């Protein structure tokens, strides 16, 4: 059965980039209709979709986000990796990796992991 | 965003109470896909709703949905102690695949 | 898909209809116009796909 | 003669026809093949007939259609005289079904030149029903 778990950094410097992965296990995210995408929710306020991408290649972003984000997969360790730029102090948020469909938008989602600003 | 949600409502265990999220509907469009999670604290958020009064394998028959010109009302019947948590809409979008709904949490005594 | 699927095909543009029962398909350019079209399309050129 | 090969744009982007008659094998295969201005199988030191260049189609796309079928009576070697033998084919296109009629006849009497004038049937050898439109094919012999 599937579990996703993200990695990364908890601590940033706002000069320094981010990077995050989300070790899937349970899927091969090769079959051909699921996808699987990025949710943060900053502490005190709603969520925040960030992007997603397909089985077959095809990478959606947010719209504001797109050159601050960036998206990679490795079917072979299962594996997606996604980087974050010049992030801001209203940036830092509660991050998960979920499964994506066509009819049930969302279905399972990771644990996930706080990411905050500072020295 | 252009998506609004209330976020607090309360009521008595063991009676039926209601919550609603609403928008606009240009955005959302005809087509509603209108789908509700719920999040008690310190674990991920699942899945109870994911199409037009409907529900996944692993059921709770006290959930129901039900999706007006305009909002989407999620209704529960016999409550207990696990209402007291956060209740997310969320809905397809024309412009944005973007749902950014506050949620809705719940109260009871 | 929610962004959109553009992997499929359909074809537009041909000089005449085709026979019952034909599957090739020419990915060649098209005119539409009676100037001579070559390397790649735009004006009375379109895309035969 | 050896076998025909046939498609429409001579560049493995467009499915095409294989049909090889070189020793035992008679095999159909539907699939793209890149085809030149002059495949040629005969040429072998110019006296021994062989079906040299057997690789006249260079590449392929995509492949659907393969059979097997025996080959048929012929002779072996090369020379020059006594043409006993003749061959008569028919190729039809129907709704896109290719069918084809053969008859094959030894030891006609009459001289070279000559077209006999004995009556003769051609019972139905194959069709294949691969769907496209035919205007260009051409036999290559060995
Ligand atoms: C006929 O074709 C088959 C399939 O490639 C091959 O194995 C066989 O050797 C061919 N016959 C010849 C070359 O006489
Ligand atoms: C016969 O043909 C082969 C292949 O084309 C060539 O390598 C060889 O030199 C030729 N030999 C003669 C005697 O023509």
């Amino acid at each position: 059965q599937i579990t996703l778990k993200e990695s990364g950094p908890t601590l940033v410097k706002p000069t320094q980039t981010l990077t995050l992965t989300c070790n899937f296990s349970g899927f091969s995210l090769n079959t051909y209709g699921v996808g699987v995408g990025w949710i943060r929710q900053p502490p005190g306020k709603a969520l925040e979709w960030l992007a997603l991408i397909y089985w077959d290649g095809d990478e959606r972003y947010g719209p504001f986000f797109k050159n601050k984000v960036t998206i990679a997969k490795d079917t072979s360790k299962n594996q997606v990796v996604l980087t974050m730029t010049n992030m801001d102090p209203v940036d830092t948020a509660t991050y998960y990796c979920a499964r994506h469909l066509i009819p049930t938008i969302f279905d399972y989602w990771g644990q996930g992991t706080l990411v905050t600003v500072s020295s | 965003s252009a998506l609004t949600q209330p976020a607090s409502v309360s009521g008595s265990p063991g009676q039926s109470i209601t919550i609603s999220c609403t928008g606009t509907s240009s955005d959302v469009g005809g087509s509603n896909y209108v789908s509700w999670y719920q999040h008690h604290p310190d674990r991920a958020p699942k899945l109870l709703i994911y199409e037009v009064t409907n529900r996944p394998s692993g059921v709770s028959n006290r959930f129901s949905g039900s999706k007006s010109a305009n909002t989407a009302s999620l209704t529960i019947s016999g409550l207990q102690a696990e209402d007291e948590a956060d209740y997310y809409c969320s809905s397809y979008t024309t412009t944005s695949t973007h749902i950014l709904f506050g949620g809705g949490t719940k109260l009871t005594v | 898909k929610v962004s959109g699927n553009y992997n499929y095909l359909y074809r537009l543009f041909r000089k005449s209809n085709l026979k019952p029962f034909e599957r090739d398909i020419s990915t060649e350019i098209y005119q539409a116009g009676n100037k001579p079209c070559n390397g790649v399309a735009g004006f009375n050129c379109y895309f035969p796909l | 003669i050896r076998g025909w090969i046939f498609g429409t744009t001579l560049d493995s982007k467009t499915q095409s026809l294989l049909i090889v008659n070189n020793a035992t094998n008679v095999v159909i295969k539907v699939c793209e093949f890149q085809f030149c201005n002059d495949p040629f199988l005969d040429h072998k030191n110019n006296k021994s007939w062989m079906e040299s260049e057997f690789r006249v189609y260079s590449s392929a796309n995509n492949c659907t259609f393969e059979y097997v079928s025996q080959p048929f009576l012929m002779d072996l070697e090369g020379k020059q005289g006594n043409f006993k033998n003749l061959r008569e084919f028919v190729f039809k296109n129907i709704d896109g079904y290719f069918k084809i009629y053969s008859k094959h006849t030894p030891i006609l009497v009459r001289e070279p030149e000559d077209l006999p004038q004995g009556f003769s049937a051609l019972e139905p050898l194959v069709d294949l029903p691969i769907g496209i439109n035919i205007t260009r094919f051409q036999t290559l012999l060995a």
